[PDB]
C-alpha cells in the first residue's frame, strides 16, 4: 500500500529503522478512526452553524481529554509549589531503612 | 546569537539589581573552574562520618565552589580497634589480646567524667569477654557511674596516679601507631592521645608520632595514573525479549531482573539456597527451589529496580503506578507507594539510604521516604518525561535527565532547580556523579557522553567513542575516575576523565601499532563512522548480548549483567 | 622445565603455573549452559523409563 | 502539504461517512493534524521502546503508548506463537483509476481450532557468568568475541569505534 511504505518513510524520518510489520498498520487503523470521529463531529459543528475551523471547533473538543496537554510545565511548578511549602519531616538517625506505622503497610491483611 | 543572550544576561542583571561590579564579579566567578580538593571522597585521616541528628539535609551554610579551599563517641573509636585486632589469629594475637584492655579502662574512666549512659553503654558492650582474664575487678567497675564514684573505687583513683605500665615490642608499637596514623578522624587520635597521656610503654612519644607522621608523608602516591578494571559479565540466557533493566545488590549475592510479565525474579549469584531458613527447618523441600526467587505483586511491566545500600529490601517500579517495597530475606512485598500517575521509569535509593527518588512518564520527579506512602517534594520544571534520576553522593541533591536533551540538580529541600545542564542532542537516559563530586557525567541515547562540572555549569569535554546508539548504564570507579560505560552496542567502554581537562592524571612518559590504524581503515566511510575521542582507552565486546547493568565493585572489578538476546 | 626455568629466573632478576599476567581468575558459581540440556533428554528418557506413563 | 495524504487516505475516509465534496484546504489542514497526531503516538513508542531494553518497536510499544495517550485500543494485533515480526502484510491490490489494498483473511472453522495442539514452551530463565576481561583485554575463551568478525558483522553506527588495550 502507499500508506505502509509513506509510513515506513515517516518511520525513517525519526530514525527508527527496527519496527514489527504491524506497527504501520496500527498506525493507519488509528489515524483512520481518528479521522472519522474527527470528521462526524465536524459534520455536526457544520449543520449547527465544510471549513477548516469547523475542523478546528471538532479537535479542539477532543484534544481537552485524550491526548498529551500543552505546555504543562507552569501548571506543575504551581502545584510544586503547593507541595514544595511543607518542609521535610524528622527522618530517623539509625542508618538504615524505616518502615511505614503497620496499618499502612501490606502485611496485616487477609484472605 | 550568543553576544545578544549575553546582552540579555547583562540587562537581566541590571534590572534585577547587580550592581556593574557585583555582576562582573559574578560573571567573573561563574566562568573559572571548580577548583581541586583534596580530600575529595573524604579520605579517612581528614574526613568524618555524617552526622545521625535525625534531621532532613540542608544546603545552606555553605559557601561557593568556585573559592579556593575546603564529639566522635568513644564507643565507636573503640570497636574500631577492636574490630582490627580481633580479626587476627595471626602471630600477633595475644599481644594485642595483652593491651586491649588498659585501653578500654582508660576510656570508660574519660568517659564517666562527661557522658554517664554513653559510658554505661561502653562498659556492659564490651564487657563479658575478659572477666575470666582479669577476675572481679570489672565486677568493682559496676559502682562507678559519676565523677563522684570515681573517688569509691580506690583502683579507679589510683588510675590517675598510677600509670599503667606495658612493656611492648618494637614492632608491636610501630604496627598500632601506622594502623591509628592512618585514620585519625574516625578516632585513632582519640586513642592516640589516652595512649600518650596515661600509658606507659616500655621498649618520649610525641617525637616517635612525629616520626610516624613523617615517613608516612615521606612515601605516598600524588597522581595516580589509569588502571584497566576486570570485567565479570552476567548473562541471562532464557529472556524471550521481556526483561527489562536489572541490578546487582551489594556484596554482590543478589541479582533483579523486572520482566515484562509483573514478576521480580531474585537469583542468588553463588548457587545459594536463597530460601533463609534460620533454623526453623519446619516443612516443605517438596516444592521446587531452583535458587531462584519470584515476586509477583505488580500489574504492570516493572521498568526499574534498585536496591538498598542495607541490602535486605527491595525497591521495584512498574507501569502500574505504584513502587513497590521487598523485604529479601522473607521475599514478599511490604509497603505500596502511590503518588505517580504516569508510569514509573527509575528508582533510586539514596547514599545512606535515608530517602529514594522517583522518575516518571509526567514529566516530574519525586521525592520520597520509605516510611511515608506519598511523596515529600515535586521536582517539576523539565519540558519532557523524566528518564534517569540519581542523587549526590552526599544525598543533598538530586540530578534528573530528560527526553528534552537536558537535565538538572534539584534542591532536596527547598525543591527548586539549581543547575540545568544544556549541550546533548538526545534523550538523556543515564547519569551519574564522580565520588569527588565536582563533575557530573551523563550518556543519551546518541551514543555521546559528556562530563560538566556543576560549579560552572558549562562542558569540560565530551566521549565519542560508543555507537550512534544508547548508553544504558554508566559508572565510576571507586578511587579516582575512570568512567565504565555499559550501552546498547554489545560494549563495555572504559574512560579516562582527566585528559582534556586541567588536571592530566599522570600519563606514561614514553608508541603503538594498533593504536591510530583502527578508524583509520574506515571501509564504510569518513561520514558513516565513528572516530573515538583521545579519552577511550578500551571497549570489551560482549558477543551479541547487550549490557544493561555496569556496577564497579570496591576492588578494581567492575560486574556487567545483560541478557542474551536471541 | 629445566630449560623454561632458566631463562625466567634469568628474565626475572632485570602447565606453567608462575607466568603473572596470564591468568583467568576462578568463579564462585557459573550456571548450566549444557548439562541441563542432557539432563532434560535422560529425564525425558526416564519418563519413557517409568512404563509408558505420560 | 505534509506527507501523510492530500486528499488520497482521508478523503477516502470522508466518503466513507458520506461526504461527499469537500475542499482541500480541509483535507490539508486536517492530514497535516492526523499525522501530527500518528507522531505524537510514535513518540511515546520509542520512549517505551527504550525503557523497555530493545531495539525494535513491537506492537505492544506503540499499543502502550495508546494508554498514556488515552487513545481507545487498538484489539487484534496479537495472536499465536508470538515471535519478532510474525509476517502479516499480505495486502492485496485492487485495481481502478486508483489503487485499493483490502487486507485477504482466510476464514477457519471452529473444530480445528479447538483440535489443536499447543506450542512449545521453553526453559524459565538461569544466568551463566564468565569474564569480559581481567586486565583489560579479552580472554578469548568460547564466550568472547573475535574482534575482527565484527567488523563483517555490524556498521560502526552500531558498533561503535573498536579500540584495546
Amino acid at each position: 500500500p502507499r500508506d505502509v511504505r509513506l509510513l515506513h518513510l515517516l518511520l525513517a524520518s525519526q530514525s527508527i529503522h527496527q519496527y514489527e510489520d504491524q506497527v504501520p498498520l496500527q498506525l493507519m487503523d488509528f489515524a483512520h478512526r481518528y479521522t472519522q470521529g474527527v470528521l462526524k463531529d465536524a459534520l455536526v459543528y457544520n449543520d449547527y452553524a465544510l471549513g477548516v475551523e469547523d475542523i478546528r471547533l471538532a479537535i479542539a473538543a477532543r484534544t481537552q481529554y485524550q491526548f498529551k496537554p500543552t505546555a504543562p510545565k507552569e501548571l506543575m511548578l504551581q502545584l510544586a509549589a503547593e507541595r514544595n511549602k511543607k518542609a521535610l519531616p524528622q527522618v530517623m538517625g539509625t542508618w538504615g531503612v524505616r518502615l511505614p506505622p503497620e496499618k499502612y503497610c501490606l502485611t496485616a491483611k487477609e484472605w | 546569537s550568543a553576544s545578544d543572550l549575553n546582552r540579555i544576561v547583562l540587562e537581566y542583571l541590571n534590572k534585577k539589581g547587580y550592581h556593574r561590579t557585583e555582576a562582573m564579579l559574578r560573571a567573573e566567578s561563574g566562568r573559572t573552574l571548580t577548583p581541586q580538593n583534596k580530600q575529595s571522597p573524604a579520605n579517612t585521616k581528614t574526613g568524618k562520618f555524617p552526622e545521625q541528628s535525625s534531621i532532613p539535609p540542608n544546603p545552606g551554610k555553605t559557601a561557593k565552589p568556585i573559592s579556593n579551599p575546603t564529639p566522635e563517641n568513644y564507643i565507636r573509636a573503640y570497636s574500631m580497634l577492636k574490630n582490627w585486632v580481633d580479626s587476627s589469629l595471626e602471630i600477633y594475637k595475644p599481644e594485642l589480646s595483652y593491651i586491649m584492655y588498659p585501653i578500654f579502662i582508660y576510656l570508660f574512666l574519660n568517659l564517666v567524667a562527661k557522658n554517664p549512659v554513653y559510658a554505661r553503654r561502653f562498659f556492659d558492650r564490651f564487657s563479658p569477654d575478659f572477666k575470666d582474664f582479669h577476675g572481679s575487678e570489672i565486677n568493682r567497675l559496676f559502682s562507678v557511674n559519676s565523677i563522684d564514684h570515681i573517688k569509691e573505687n580506690e583502683v579507679a583513683s589510683a588510675f590517675q596516679s598510677h600509670k599503667y605500665r606495658i612493656t611492648m615490642s618494637k614492632t608491636t608499637l610501630n604496627l598500632l601507631l601506622y594502623f591509628l596514623n592512618e585514620n585519625e578522624s574516625i578516632g585513632g587520635s582519640l586513642i592516640i592521645s589516652v595512649i600518650n597521656q596515661h600509658l606507659d610503654p616500655n621498649i618520649d612519644l610525641k617525637l616517635e608520632i612525629q616520626k610516624v607522621k613523617e615517613s608516612r608523608d615521606a612515601i605516598k602516591l600524588d597522581n595516580l595514573q589509569l588502571a584497566l578494571p576486570s570485567v565479570c559479565m552476567y548473562t541471562f540466557q532464557n529472556t524471550n525479549k521481556d526483561m527489562s533493566c536489572l541490578d546487582f545488590s551489594d556484596d554482590c549475592r543478589i541479582a533483579a531482573a523486572g520482566f515484562q510479565d509483573s514478576y521480580i525474579k531474585i537469583w542468588s549469584l553463588d548457587g545459594s539456597s536463597l530460601n533463609n531458613p534460620n533454623i526453623a527447618l519446619n516443612n516443605n523441600d517438596k516444592d521446587e527451589d531452583p535458587t531462584c526467587k519470584t515476586l509477583v505483586g505488580h500489574s504492570g511491566t516493572v521498568y526499574s529496580t534498585s536496591f538498598s545500600p542495607d541490602n535486605k529490601y527491595l525497591l521495584s517500579g512498574s507501569e502500574d503506578k505504584t513502587v513497590r517495597l521487598w523485604s529479601m530475606d522473607t521475599h514478599t512485598a511490604l509497603v505500596s507507594y502511590k503518588g505517580h500517575n504516569h508510569p514509573v521509569w527509575d528508582v533510586s535509593f539514596s547514599p545512606l539510604g535515608h530517602y529514594f527518588a522517583t522518575a516518571s512518564h509526567d514529566q516530574t520527579a519525586r521525592l520520597w521516604s520509605c516510611d511515608h506512602i506519598y511523596p515529600l517534594r515535586i521536582f517539576a520544571g523539565h519540558l519532557n518525561d523524566v528518564d534517569c534520576v540519581s542523587f549526590h553522593p552526599n544525598g543533598c541533591y538530586v540530578f534528573t535527565g530528560s527526553s528534552d536533551k537536558t537535565c538538572r540538580m534539584w534542591d532536596v529541600s527547598t525543591g527548586d532547580s539549581v543547575r540545568l545542564f544544556l549541550g546533548h542532542t538526545a534523550p538523556v537516559i543515564s547519569i551519574a556523579v564522580c565520588p569527588d563530586g565536582r563533575w557530573l557525567s551523563t550518556g543519551s541515547e546518541d551514543g555521546i557522553i559528556n562530563v560538566w562540572d556543576i560549579g560552572t555549569g558549562k562542558r569540560l569535554k565530551q566521549m565519542r567513542g560508543h555507537g550512534k546508539n544508547a548508553i544504558y548504564s554508566l559508572s565510576y570507579s571507586k578511587e579516582g575516575n575512570v568512567l565504565i560505560s555499559g550501552g546498547a552496542d554489545h560494549t563495555v567502554r572504559v574512560w579516562d576523565l582527566k585528559k582534556a581537562t586541567t588536571e592530566p592524571s599522570a600519563e606514561p612518559d614514553e608508541g603503538d601499532v594498533t593504536a591510530s590504524i583502527n578508524q583509520d581503515i574506515k571501509e564504510y566511510g569518513r561520514r558513516r563512522t565513528v572516530i573515538p575521542t583521545s579519552d577511550l582507552v578500551a571497549s570489551f565486546y560482549t558477543k551479541k548480548t547487550p549490557v544493561f547493568k555496569v556496577k564497579f565493585s570496591r576492588s578494581n572489578l567492575a560486574l556487567a549483567g545483560g541478557a542474551f538476546r536471541p | 622445565t629445566a630449560k623454561v626455568r632458566a631463562e625466567i629466573c634469568l628474565k626475572r632478576t632485570e602447565l606453567q603455573e608462575y607466568d603473572i599476567s596470564n591468568a583467568i581468575p576462578d568463579i564462585v558459581y557459573e550456571g548450566v549452559n549444557t548439562k541441563t540440556l542432557d539432563k532434560m533428554e535422560d529425564a525425558s528418557v526416564d519418563r519413557m523409563l517409568q512404563n509408558g506413563i505420560n | 502539504y505534509t506527507i501523510w495524504s492530500p486528499q488520497d487516505t482521508v478523503k477516502d475516509v470522508a466518503e466513507s461517512l458520506g461526504l461527499e465534496n469537500i475542499n482541500d484546504d480541509v483535507l490539508k489542514a486536517l492530514a497535516m493534524d492526523v499525522e501530527y497526531r500518528i507522531l505524537e503516538i510514535i513518540e511515546q513508542a520509542v520512549k517505551f521502546k527504550r525503557h523497555s531494553k530493545r531495539d525494535v518497536l513491537t506492537t505492544d510499544d506503540v499499543s502502550k503508548a495508546l494508554r498514556v495517550l488515552n487513545v481507545e485500543p487498538l484489539y487484534g494485533y496479537y495472536d499465536g506463537s508470538e515471535v519478532n515480526k510474525a509476517v502479516s502484510f499480505s495486502k492485496v491490490n485492487t485495481s481502478g483509476g486508483q489503487s485499493v489494498y483490502y487486507l485477504d483473511e482466510e476464514e477457519v472453522d471452529f473444530d480445528r481450532l479447538i483440535n489443536e495442539p499447543l506450542p512449545q514452551v521453553p526453559r524459565l530463565p538461569t544466568f551463566t557468568t564468565h569474564w569480559l576481561a581481567v586486565e583489560g583485554v579479552q580472554p578469548a575463551i568460547i564466550q568472547n568475541p573475535n574482534l575482527n568478525d565484527i567488523r563483517v558483522s555490524q556498521p560502526p553506527f552500531i558498533r561503535g569505534a573498536i579500540v584495546t588495550a
